[PDB]
């Protein structure tokens, strides 16, 4: 059978997963208490007793998050020893993250993985979860996923993470941490999902309609781009796509795998009743700037590939149509390309969550793309990194937990050829 | 968990910090015998950040009160919550120390001084995990200043890699309630500086300002001084004892708020402050509280913000808020007043969100400014000191303790190189 | 009938008989009053009245130990003449327990098992609980098992000892005692179980989550594995093990005779809802160092001899399996050996005794294992000895008993062999 | 059973030892005319230890109280308990020593023994093993330390197998309260090193300290002082007279505490004693208790431990507990302070758990401490000796008794030598 490990790190991590975890109980039908009063078998396993145990290890240093979920409404569903906690966290900083307070708790944490993994009848990979910037989701996860890859050297790795939005706040050091987090990364992870708090409070404005959200459904949001990942290998669908099988359809080139994500369609009750939500008008939806997930102006750069996942009532023959038309659309794609479309679709509908905010639909649309244009996200970012670095702003907090200072000029380094990737990508080569 | 010990220094420190455990018993449900009583679970679950579990539903304050002499501490136990406190805390002199630091860093406080560690050594041995710890003491005293850089000094000998913090009282720009003023809080500063990782300036002067015009009153007693900065120190630790959405660890704070060591001073704030004449003419909103927020006119501390720039800024808010109202307003104060922050550091806002409220404000902040405008602060202190200083004004009551003439001499330089230091990065540009 | 003589020797010797016994009981269905309101013939003899009486002797020479039981729930439960008691103990003085006071009761204790052992119809073997260090325990079990061998030339002489774990405590003179006894036991035992409080202290923090443990339960975690092994005699299985067949599955060469023991699954009944014991979890489970009942990392050094004892709801070919998976762990195992697995299956399940701290399964394991590893063990032991004995500390408690000073010098050379014996079976004998 | 004869000696043993039979017949529950009123059946169980059930339901402590003369006795007898022992056993003459002890032990004492030691006799003739002999006596005094002396030679003599222990009280470092204490206590010395198993060393100094500080006292009472030795005492005792989990008898104790004959002098301890003004504020807990323990400030024998190294160390513990607590807090105390134990020996500390607790006191634990540090106590001793042996200071007091003076050179020799073995082992190395 197919399975799949989901890891949460961090604050985010974790709390994205009490979302995840919420909503996957929902679909299956499993009660907080593990119950079920046949597609399971794949984040959860059964005990001697029937009830259900979700697949996951949950990780932060902060014990404080984790105690949320232990005493929580879904406390019954975790064997204990899946919610490791630290004792103090990393205070956003990488260092503490990966050498000096993750290193003493990452191998309890393989340790409890491996013990999972071994349960499996055959793994697809991981689903890890964290944010960039932050001590713990950045620091720790670096250090998991150098590890991760070696006992597990074939399995897929795919990783959904907070993108420190140009724009936004929160903590001071990110652009240390994001880039530390992303020198590492990029020899381990398979594809990682940016998403960005920015672009989806824009969406919950003008989308939902709405106004003032918390992470309380914000992570809503994201949950409903992980199900309809995930929803391939949960439901039979007209093309059900392998986690493996991203890999293929997403990356071109090794070192470039952060495909962009959004999710359509978005949507309030209110305007629900007033609009008809065609495979086609939802395939136009998402390829509209405004619903992208993350904070860059897809026009300003050129596509490298696209995966569509479909969900619920749609019709090939309606889809491809649709696609044709996006196609006409001169949304640009790179000579490397002539296709740039692989469509995944799935029977299962999406569902909702009693007391969300979000419109129930007879169909969905949910869109990875990997493109240029995030080039300029990289570039903003490493402009960050390169005026606090000058001044050596906040160095000593990491030199202090045994980190080389040259240790941050090798990343830089490695960032600045990384765009320069892309744009030697986006060349459009012609003899 | 975490643990926090709390020591309290001087007559000034003292009286404060009875305001503040006041303060925190009545958030955790603690009456005056140290008994429970409180609604939420969430008030005993992390109660341990403070309070030891003594017995039966007896909770102890892990605090240390020292003085050098007698009438101070007697007045604590004879007061409301005096019986809270475990006598063996008490530890105490018989001498006094009329603002002489050099006998509250040296003739007097270094006998004292090796009982109060021995208790702290206790203290800290009950932990079992040492956030770190406070000290409440104010600058030229003889106790405050005297024994309490007498006291960091020797905690860092044994607790190098623990967080420390001070709540210091400064000097007054405005009328002098002390005659040796430049001496005992330069003497203090002079080490102070090299050893406590982050400390606050808290100025009567400054606290008589806002009472009288913000709030409205005619007969500011120290208590309610006392009582404001009181809610601004458990402002600061709320991310610890209590569930939120961004937990900011004490260690955190200190990581997006020092880009330097020895750069570690900070203008405390807090919001809202209305006065009960006019709290019915208050909306109560996110933008509301970052208007008092940024307003010079409620900064603790007396100095101007507007004649600097902020090297970093921390904004903790409690009760209940939208994640997208906290962080799109922070936004926009830096963009509209971007001449005040530094161009050094892109985002210089840190932000935090708990979600449980002040008792009485469904929505509260708190502000922690690292302003490069404190160096008006130094200055002012280093021009009174020389102007003492070269005339040898009261030095005989150093001497005499044994204080070599050279000690003045090095903490002013230390003095001025702080006021330098600031003065660069002031006008510092990126290119 | 297969029958077994268990014989309790010394505070623990008999402490731990206690629970043992009180699960036999339990097991068989026998009530307190020797009441059973068909495997009954080994351990318990039937009387006029058709009450049970189980086959012990219990050896103490301070009476304090036996008056519990004398007095206690299972005072009904005993023959009287079962209970021998001294008046005065060997104070930890294995000269005592062994010349000088053992020597006047031991003719007794003989005297009492012969006349048992005369109630049989065919003796397998003997069970001696004793341990190290204790004056009785150690001193007295050298001199009965010196003089049982006589008599009983091709008994199977098995026993249980507590080995003074590496960190522990409780006595000063244990190293003493424990070579003293071990230079003898050498010479007599077919077979000694190993097992140290430290490493029990473990397992009940993490695998049963408990704190505070006393031997009133730490001994009930024992009595399992004693059950289990002799479950086998008492309970129709697949593959059943009479007791002789441990010499020759554990033992191969006689000197070497000490295997360690494990048991899975420990467990609390809030995990085991969480989670599904299987045959191959279990059995993994007892190779990880973490549940070994000595504090030995196996790791350290290579198996010799293995042997598992499975009950309750197995099936032969997932055993099968599960240990071909064991063999494949790149665990080590000597040249010498190209096997290393005997098994025994039991039909029946583990049980759980009312009031007890351990989750009831529908299957468990219990491991013995012959390993080179111990060899460490007996290195520090020996390391211990030397420098007391150097000094010559405490050693004229001994010699005022009438011990040979060179008799230590003697047992000291017999262990500097015994470690390298070790040595060199674990030398990989190739050409 | 084993039987321990309790014999008093001098005005000091008198009324120590009246408050100490006022303990254990409290204890016991045993009024003061030896009636029997107590709860457990353990109370009357074990009662033979010190009791000899006379008739009916009388009991009557087996001890003995000797004096040279009256008017120390005859209280003890005007007492609450006076009418508890049996008029046949008190012995004592019409003449005094004033700190005389060549009389003690010499022209007044050896009349006196000729009876006493019949007592003895027949009090040894009633026990069924007896165990050993307790003394209390006071070093200094004419009584206490002449026919104290005296009277352990004698019974060594008789009984050579028993275990002998005696409490005395030795010298005080501060203010002595005799003037030939140097002389009295030298000689009573320089025999009983060579006699008696063990002994305790008290000194009221360290128990005034004791008092003023821990117990926060004002009016230390001698009858309190006593009071809190004879806890002491009956803590050491416990073990025979109730049940636990690791009961260590009275020879066992010097077993592990006596490495060498001579060496045997002991620093006693105990905890909790905390006053009731801050009992409520406490937690007893074995921690608590082991801080105590090891606190120097705690030492009942006025010496400071801090400036030694422990040969060894017993800790018996009554009421409840964990073995878990309780070893591996040892364990602890050895680790960190690793510097403070003699390297020769593993393990420096011998435990012991009797599951009766103190009236009032759910844990209690005491402190035997073997430490080299009480060298110094007998270096005070011997320089003050020496200082008046040379002016042949009042020693026509003891010429004129029929004292050789060449005893006092002899005696001498002794401590010195004493002094010397402590030197040596102080700082003798393994290698
Ligand atoms: C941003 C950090 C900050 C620096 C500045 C300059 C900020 C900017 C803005 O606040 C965020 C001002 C703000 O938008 C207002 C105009 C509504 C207002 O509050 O300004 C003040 C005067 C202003 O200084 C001129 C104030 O003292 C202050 O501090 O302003 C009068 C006041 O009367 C009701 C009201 O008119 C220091 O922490
Ligand atoms: C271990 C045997 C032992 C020797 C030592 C050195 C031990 C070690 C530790 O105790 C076990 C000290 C302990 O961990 C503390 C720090 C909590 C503490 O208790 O130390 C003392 C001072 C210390 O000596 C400095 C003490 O007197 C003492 O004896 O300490 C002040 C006290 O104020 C509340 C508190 O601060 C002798 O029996
Ligand atoms: N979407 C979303 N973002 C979050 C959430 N929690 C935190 N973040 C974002 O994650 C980043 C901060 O990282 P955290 O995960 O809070 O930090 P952490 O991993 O706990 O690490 P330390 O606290 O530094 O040990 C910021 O960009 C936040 O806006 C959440 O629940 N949802
Ligand atoms: N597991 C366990 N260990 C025990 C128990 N009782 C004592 N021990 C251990 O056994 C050793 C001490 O030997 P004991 O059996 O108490 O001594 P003894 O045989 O009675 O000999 P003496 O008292 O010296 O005559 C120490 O290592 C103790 O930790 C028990 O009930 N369970
Ligand atoms: N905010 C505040 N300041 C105080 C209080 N008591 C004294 N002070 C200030 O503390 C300084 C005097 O030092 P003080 O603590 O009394 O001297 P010490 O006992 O030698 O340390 C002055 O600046 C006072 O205004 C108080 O309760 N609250
Ligand atoms: N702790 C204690 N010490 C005592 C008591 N009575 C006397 N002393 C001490 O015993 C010593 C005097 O000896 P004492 O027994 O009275 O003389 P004796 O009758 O000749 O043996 C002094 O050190 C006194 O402080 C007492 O009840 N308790
Ligand atoms: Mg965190
Ligand atoms: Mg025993």
């Amino acid at each position: 059978m197919r399975e799949c490990i989901s890891i949460h790190v961090g604050q985010a991590g974790v709390q994205i997963g009490n979302a995840c975890w919420e909503l996957y109980c929902l679909e299956h039908g499993i009660q907080p208490d593990g119950q079920m009063p046949d597609s399971f078998n794949t984040f959860f396993s059964e005990t001697g007793a029937g009830k259900h145990v979700p697949r996951a290890v949950f990780v932060d240093l902060e014990p404080t998050v984790i105690d949320e979920v232990r005493t929580g409404t879904y406390r019954q569903l975790f064997h204990p020893e899946q919610l490791i906690t630290g004792k103090e966290d990393a205070a956003n900083n990488y260092a503490r993250g990966h050498y000096t307070i993750g290193k003493e708790i990452i191998d309890l944490v393989l340790d409890r993985i491996r013990k999972l993994a071994d349960q499996c009848t055959g793994l697809q990979g991981f689903l890890v979860f964290h944010s960039f910037g932050g001590g713990t989701g950045s620091g720790f996860t670096s250090l998991l996923m150098e590890r991760l890859s070696v006992d597990y050297g074939k399995k897929s790795k795919l990783e959904f993470s907070i993108y420190p939005a140009p724009q936004v706040s929160t903590a001071v050091v990110e652009p240390y941490n994001s880039i530390l987090t992303t020198h590492t990364t990029l020899e381990h992870s398979d594809c990682a999902f940016m998403v960005d708090n920015e672009a989806i409070y824009d969406i919950c404005r003008r989308n939902l309609d709405i106004e003032r959200p918390t992470y309380t459904n914000l992570n809503r949001l994201i949950s409903q781009i992980v199900s309809s990942i995930t929803a391939s290998l949960r439901f039979d669908g007209a093309l059900n796509v392998d986690l493996t099988e991203f890999q293929t359809n997403l990356v071109p080139y090794p070192r470039i795998h952060f495909p962009l994500a959004t999710y359509a369609p978005v949507i309030s009750a209110e305007k629900a009743y007033h609009e008809q939500l065609s495979v086609a008008e939802i395939t136009n939806a998402c390829f509209e700037p405004a619903n992208q997930m993350v904070k860059c102006d897809p026009r300003h750069g050129k596509y490298m590939a696209c995966c569509l996942l479909y969900r619920g009532d749609v019709v090939p023959k309606d889809v491809n149509a649709a696609i044709a038309t996006i196609k006409t659309k001169r949304i640009q794609f790179v000579d490397w390309c002539p296709t740039g479309f692989k469509v995944g679709i799935n029977y299962q509908p999406p569902t909702v969550v009693p007391g969300g905010d979000l419109a129930k639909v007879q169909r969905a649309v949910c869109m990875l793309s990997n493109t240029t244009a995030i080039a300029e996200a990289w570039a903003r970012l490493d402009h960050k990194f390169d005026l606090m670095y000058a001044k050596r702003a906040f160095v000593h907090w990491y030199v202090g937990e045994g980190m080389e200072e040259g240790e941050f000029s090798e990343a830089r380094e490695d960032m600045a050829a990384l765009e320069k990737d892309y744009e030697e990508v986006g060349v459009d080569s012609v003899e | 968990m975490r643990e926090i010990v709390h020591i309290q220094a001087g007559q000034c420190g003292n009286q404060i910090g009875a305001k503040f455990w006041e303060v925190i018993s009545d958030e955790h449900g603690i009456d005056p015998t140290g008994s429970y009583h409180g609604d939420s679970d969430l008030q005993l679950e992390r109660i341990n950040v403070y309070y030891n579990e003594a017995a039966g539903n007896k909770y102890v304050p892990r605090a240390i009160l020292v003085d050098l002499e007698p009438g101070t501490m007697d007045s604590v136990r004879s007061g409301p919550f005096g019986q809270i406190f475990r006598p063996d805390n008490f530890v105490f002199g018989q001498s006094g120390a009329g603002n002489n630091w050099a006998k509250g860093h040296y003739t007097e406080g270094a006998e004292l001084v090796d009982s109060v560690l021995d208790v702290v050594r206790k203290e800290s041995e009950s932990c079992d995990c040492l956030q770190g710890f406070q000290l409440t003491h104010s600058l030229g005293g003889g106790t405050g200043s005297g024994m309490g850089t007498l006291l960091i000094s020797k905690i860092r000998e044994e607790y190098p890699d623990r967080i420390m913090n001070t709540f210091s009282v400064v000097p007054s720009p405005k009328v002098s309630d002390t005659v040796v003023e430049p001496y005992n809080a330069t003497l203090s500063v002079h080490q102070l500086v090299e050893n406590t990782d982050e400390t606050y300036c808290i100025d009567n002067e400054a606290l008589y300002d806002i009472c009288f015009r913000t709030l409205k009153l005619t007969t500011p007693t120290y208590g309610d001084l006392n009582h404001l900065v009181s809610a601004t120190m458990s402002g600061v630790t709320t991310c610890l004892r209590f569930p939120g959405q961004l937990n900011a660890d004490l260690r955190k704070l200190a990581v997006n708020m020092v880009p330097f060591p020895r750069l570690h001073f900070f203008m405390p704030g807090f919001a809202p402050l209305t006065s009960r004449g006019s709290q019915q003419y208050r909306a109560l909103t996110v933008p509301e509280l970052t208007q008092q927020m940024f307003d010079a006119k409620n900064m603790m501390a007396a100095c101007d913000p507007r004649h600097g720039r902020y090297l970093t800024v921390a904004a903790v808010f409690r009760g209940r808020m939208s994640m997208k109202e906290v962080d799109e307003q922070m936004l926009n104060v830096q963009n509209k007043n971007s001449s005040y922050f530094v161009e050094w550091i892109p985002n210089n806002v840190k932000t935090a969100v708990c979600d449980i409220p002040p008792r009485g404000l469904k929505m509260s902040a708190t502000f922690i400014g690292n302003s490069t405008a404190i160096q008006e602060l130094f200055k002012r202190i280093s021009e009174q000191f020389t102007a003492m200083f070269r005339r040898k004004a009261f030095l005989h009551w150093y001497t005499g303790e044994g204080m070599d003439e050279m000690e003045f001499t090095e903490a002013e330089s230390n003095m001025n190189d702080l006021v330098s230091e600031y003065q660069q990065y002031q006008d510092a540009t990126a290119d």
